RNA sequence: AGGGGAUCGAAGAUGAUCAGAUACCGUCGUAGUCUUAACCAUAAACUAUGCCGACUAGGGAUCGGGUGGUGUUUUUUUAAUGACCCACUCGGCACCUUACGAGAAAUCAAAGUCUUUGGGUUCUGGGGGGAGUAUGGUCGCAAGGCUGAAACUUAAAGGAAUUG
RNA sequence: AAAAAUGAUUAA
């Protein structure tokens, strides 16, 4: 998406699926865009703050987006004790 | 005028959304032509062939022509819309919607020195419908479409003016042989590369930015 | 797979068995039994 | 950090316990498998109600980010979930859909039952095939109330839970309303149970 | 039987990539693979990779970082000249500007653009993009 | 599924496993030390013995082969390993 | 045969809708009613729909009738949708449990007071 | 094309069954294809057990029954309507109901 | 060629039906059907799916073997065993759902891992006919089998599915 | 489970 005198040439980076690293195109209508508010302290909400994870229709109808996304939430703190990396 | 009734139609309406990239990165789902209207004014349209289908009923056989119709700005988008009816102004007419929603990006690469605009795709694709495959190859600058007058036509009209093309299957099916090419060249997106390799912080989506003024009642 | 031999010291089957299949061709069957100087009304000839 | 207080409360420990909510199904597939604790004498398995429970928050987390509460959309075919989706959708926004769900619901966007969710929530996906099928036409995120034999296609968050008892299911939508309304500015006593006793949620005849 | 190993190799690690696996086992992982790893690892196009010692062949788990295309042998391994080596980039790579086909020269095992760089040449071993 | 620990597996996975399917293969049968009532002699003895060995003593019959593992004798006592 | 179609039906339907209270069970009276509530073409058809609406009526009073909701039965729904037992069903009331839900608590770290029972294959 | 998965009987590992005759016609069908039904059949009609209960020296006597097995040939069945032709769908569904 | 030879039954007879019936239907019935010793070598000999190897999906069954049990069961009313139950495992005949994949489609867990085309290897095909014919060879007692053209002719023949 | 054969050429 480079040219030879810097100026990025393209019409738009798509996105990477959180889950597998493929690219989420245009007319994927299966894939979603999950997203996790932040919580603070005693429990509120705090709209507008977010952790998004990209998951794409493969995945989804393969029925592996349960698992990602405990996977992904257990890596990033949503989670604690539900996924297992030893099954 | 135009009323929308989908959130995203409220969106582009209102004029939270500007530009088609927005819905190509979010895959949005798109339900009314008039969004590609007023985002791709530049859309300009071709009609591929008019082909008459017949069914068998008790009083002879009534017959229904269908328009595949080829809409794209050669900046990059094109979509491709087939519809049957009973006049062929009407299956043109509804063709040309049709494929103002079908409209797909197209990744423009280079086939070696990157100087200048791209020029070629980034990547050899290929598309299959029915028995046509249809397979696109990166050509050097100065090779111009190499391609039936058909699938070069889409090509043009997709802002492509240098790439190889090769064929399999019973290609006098126009339509096959257009859903296949149009299939190949919406890949170009869907095929991972070295330079995609960088990850990106993931973006939240206008349905969600702009959504308090949307689907109001 | 593909029902012929892929090694590297296979090339004498595979241009027998092209040599072989070579004769359901009209055009290479009728080149190698020179049907047109022998079944033809002409002789090979474009007139007579 | 995440604080403690969203732990596994006794309370509704025992409500869980109660309404057997770990019972699951004799049969499970390995999509599920990773919700089972042990299996029982009879063939029936136990589901981990710490699994449950915190997939339940995560899930209660993902109702409370959406900037409307009215496009948070409940399916429910079965008799059982009827009540339950009813009551969810009174307390938070969230229309609910009861009933039979009239495929093309959130595409068809001519249709007047046409809707256009940003989160959809169903009961059961096999009773609700069609909702989950449909919000795989339309980008549409999915929670699942799921057994352990229940289909895991196109469920992004699923609830390992007993679908076989009513008690289980009105449980489940009753603490999963709460703890939409603990993660908003409307619940503020977080270690405070909710008002109204649980038996609104649950099914009865006729 | 098996006739190569490095045949299985890939072939193992492009069904685990086209289904989306993060992790991949392969057996019996002999040391042409093991330098085929060892390109495509250099490269990016996989992660991590362990050798298990049994004490009769060996075993490999790699870890997948799904930017892997298709990965596959050449069967047979053509012995190559110079001026071959663009033809069979042109025939088995996407584009001009990334993709791999790995070579075995005498100089070892390396890729198309580690060979032209040597100016050396051997036989085709397989591709990577 | 779709991510594992294919390195580090459970320990009750791989009880559950075939014998040549684990991620390092080996046997599973084991040795006996077998003391019969007749005499204080200890003889080794493999699980699967496929014959009938016999003690030095009690010379006639010590255990019965069977498909699998032998079926020691019954009036006859044994330790692992 | 005497099948109404879907226009007295309909119009039957929606009269039941809006106009439920003062409908009476008798055709005399839910005809001339008609007159008025309703704008009819032809003395014909608003009998034929008097007729189904009195007829809808007659079996609305011995019991409901689906896909129809007069202006009485809607707050009756909803004030029959809010039924809170005193007691709990599931509650402190005697818990049941196995050995294995037993070792689940155990695992989960938590103190409550459970009784053992066996299941028994 | 081909019609059914199993082509029209039930013989996958082995080749040769054996055949048995159609007992309307005496066609000969192999055993895995023939349609067999079980006719277990009172001996006596509804409209005589009255009578020979009536008409009996044993009180409560034990009203014996009949046993046979029948083997139809695919023509005989479908025209005794043991069968009844099906649709397309309908016809993978092995219920016997 | 010898033995056997109940039954059923190419041929045949004969009664019907029919415009004709040297067909179907009915009643008989030679050869065959069975066997021994020799021949023959062909079937829609079919899964119309070569063989070997690897990987990719979600289940419930079942056959054979093996392993294990806060299991049961007729014996000792608490013994190997055998028989059932549960959990596994290897091998097999197969089924159910769906295809993410493939295919022209019917459909297919292989007919997938194929224009992103290379695991090894054998055999076969190249528009429809003429034609599996002619001829030569070879095998067979014969019937025939195996191998196997050309002249000439022709714009379709053919597959799957749709509507009537 | 009685019998029931036939229908010139071209002409979407
Ligand atoms: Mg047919
Ligand atoms: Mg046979
Ligand atoms: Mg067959
Ligand atoms: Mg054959
Ligand atoms: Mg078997
Ligand atoms: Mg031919």
């Amino acid at each position: 998406m480079e040219n030879d005198k810097g100026q990025l040439v393209e019409l738009y980076v798509p996105r990477k699926c959180s889950a597998t690293n493929r690219i989420i195109k245009a007319d994927d209508h299966a894939s979603v865009q999950i997203n996790v508010a932040k919580v603070d302290e005693e429990g509120r909400a705090i709209p507008g703050e977010y952790v998004t994870y990209a998951l794409s229709g493969y995945v989804r109808s393969r029925g592996e987006s349960d698992d990602s996304l405990n996977r992904l939430a257990q890596n990033d703190g949503l989670l604690k004790n539900v996924w297992s990396y030893s099954r | 005028g135009w009323v929308p009734v989908t959130k995203l139609g409220r969106l582009v309406k209102a004029g939270k959304i500007t530009t088609i990239e927005e819905i190509f990165l979010h895959s949005l789902p798109v339900k009314e032509f008039q969004i590609i209207d007023t985002l791709l004014p530049g859309l300009q349209d071709e009609v591929m062939n008019i082909k008459p289908v017949q069914k068998q009923t008790r009083a002879g056989q009534r017959t229904r022509f269908k328009a595949v119709v080829v809409v794209g700005d050669s900046n990059g988008h094109v979509g491709l819309g087939i519809k049957t009816a009973k006049e062929v102004a009407g299956a043109i007419r509804a063709g040309i919607i049709i494929a103002k929603l079908s409209v797909i990006p197209i990744r423009r690469g280079y086939w070696g020195t990157n100087l200048g605009q791209p020029h070629s795709l980034a990547t050899k694709t290929t598309g299959k419908c029915g028995s046509v495959t249809v397979r696109l190859i990166p050509a050097p600058r100065g090779s111009g479409i190499v391609a039936s007058p058909a699938v070069k036509k889409l090509l043009q009209l997709a802002g492509v003016e240098d790439v190889y093309t090769q064929s399999n299957g019973k290609t006098r099916t126009l339509e096959n042989t257009l859903k296949a090419a149009f299939v190949a060249i919406g890949n170009t997106y869907g095929f991972l590369t070295p330079n995609l390799w960088a990850e990106q912080p993931l973006p939240v989506s206008p349905l969600d930015i702009y959504s308090d003024e949307a689907s109001a009642q | 797979g593909k029902g012929k031999p892929r090694g590297l010291n296979s090339a004498r089957k595979l241009r027998v068995h092209r040599r072989n299949n070579r004769w359901a061709e009209n055009n290479y069957k009728k080149r190698l039994l020179g049907t047109a100087f022998k079944s033809s009304p002409f002789g090979g000839s474009s007139h007579a | 950090s995440l604080p403690a207080t969203f732990d596994l409360t006794p309370e509704d420990a025992q409500l869980l316990l109660a309404a057997n909510t770990h019972l699951g199904a004799r049969n499970v597939q390995v999509h599920q498998e990773p919700y089972v604790f042990n299996a029982r004498p009879d063939g029936v398995h136990v589901i981990n109600v710490g699994k449950t429970w915190e997939k339940l928050v995560l899930a209660a987390r993902i109702i409370a980010a959406i900037p409307n509460p009215e496009d948070v959309v409940a399916i429910s075919s079965r008799t059982f979930g009827q009540r339950a989706v009813l009551k969810f959708a009174a307390h938070t926004g969230a229309t609910p859909i009861a009933g039979r769900f009239t495929p093309g619901s959130f595409t068809n966007y001519i249709t007047r039952s046409f809707k256009e969710p940003r989160l959809v929530i169903v009961t059961d996906p096999r009773s609700d095939a069609q909702a989950i099928k449909e919000a795989s036409y339309v980008n549409i995120p999915v929670i699942a109330l799921t057994d352990l034999d229940s289909p895991s296609e196109f469920v992004d968050v699923a609830i390992p839970c007993n679908n076989r008892g009513k008690h289980s299911i009105g449980l489940i939508w009753y603490l999963l309303a709460r703890e939409v309304l603990r993660l908003r500015g409307a619940l503020v006593d977080r270690t405070q149970p909710w008002s109204i006793m649980p038996d609104l949620y649950f099914y009865r005849d006729p | 039987t098996r006739s190569s190993v490095l045949a299985d190799a890939l072939n193992a690690i492009n069904n685990a990539e086209k289904t989306g696996k993060r992790q991949v086992l392969i057996r019996p992982s002999s040391k042409v693979i093991i330098k085929f790893l060892q390109v495509m690892q250099k490269h990016g196009y996989i992660g991590e990779f362990e050798y298990i010692d049994d004490h009769r062949s060996g075993k490999i788990v790699v870890q997948l970082n799904g930017r892997l295309n298709k990965c596959g042998v050449i069967s047979p391994r053509f012995n190559v000249k110079i001026g071959d080596i663009e033809k069979w980039t042109a025939n088995l790579l996407p584009a001009r500007q990334f993709g791999y086909v790995i070579l075995t020269t005498s100089a070892g095992i390396m890729d198309h653009e580690e060979a032209r760089r040597k100016h050396v040449s051997g036989k085709i071993l397989g591709f990577v993009y | 599924v779709l991510v594992q620990d294919l390195l580090h597996p459970t320990a009750a996975s791989e009880a559950r496993k075939h014998k040549l399917k684990t991620l390092v293969q080996g046997p599973r049968s084991y040795f006996l030390d077998v003391k019969c009532p007749g005499c204080l002699n200890i003889t080794t003895v493999f699980s699967h013995a496929q014959t009938a060995v016999t003690c030095e003593s009690c010379s006639t019959i010590l255990c019965t082969p069977t498909g699998g593992k032998a079926k020691l004798s019954e009036g006859t006592s044994f330790r692992r390993k | 045969g005497r099948v109404r179609t879907k226009t007295v039906k309909r119009a039957s339907k929606a009269l039941i809708e809006r106009y439920y209270p003062k409908l009476t069970l008798d055709f005399q009276t839910n005809k001339r009613l008609c007159d008025e509530i309703a704008t009819i073409q032809s003395k014909r058809l608003r009998n034929k729909i008097a007729g189904y609406t009195t007829h809808l009526m007659k079996r609305i009073q011995k019991g409901p009738v689906r896909g129809i909701s007069f202006k009485l039965q809607e707050e009756e729904r909803e004030r029959k949708d809010q039924y809170v037992p005193e007691v709990s069903a599931l509650d402190l009331s005697r818990l049941n449990v196995d050995n294995q839900t037993s070792d689940l608590v155990k695992s989960l770290g938590l103190k409550l007071p459970l009784s053992v029972i066996n299941v028994s294959a | 094309p081909k019609k059914r998965a199993s082509n029209g009987r039930n013989k996958k590992g082995r080749g040769h069954v054996k055949p048995v005759r159609c007992v309307n016609c005496s066609k000969s069908i192999p055993k895995d294809k023939a349609i067999k039904r079980m006719a277990i059949r009172n001996i006596v009609e509804a409209a005589a057990v009255r009578d020979l209960s009536e008409a009996s020296v044993y009180p409560e006597y034990a009203l014996p029954k009949t046993y046979n097995k029948l083997h139809y040939c695919v023509s005989c069945a479908i025209h005794a309507r043991i069968v009844r032709v099906r649709s397309r769908e309908d016809r993978k569904n092995r219920a016997p109901p």
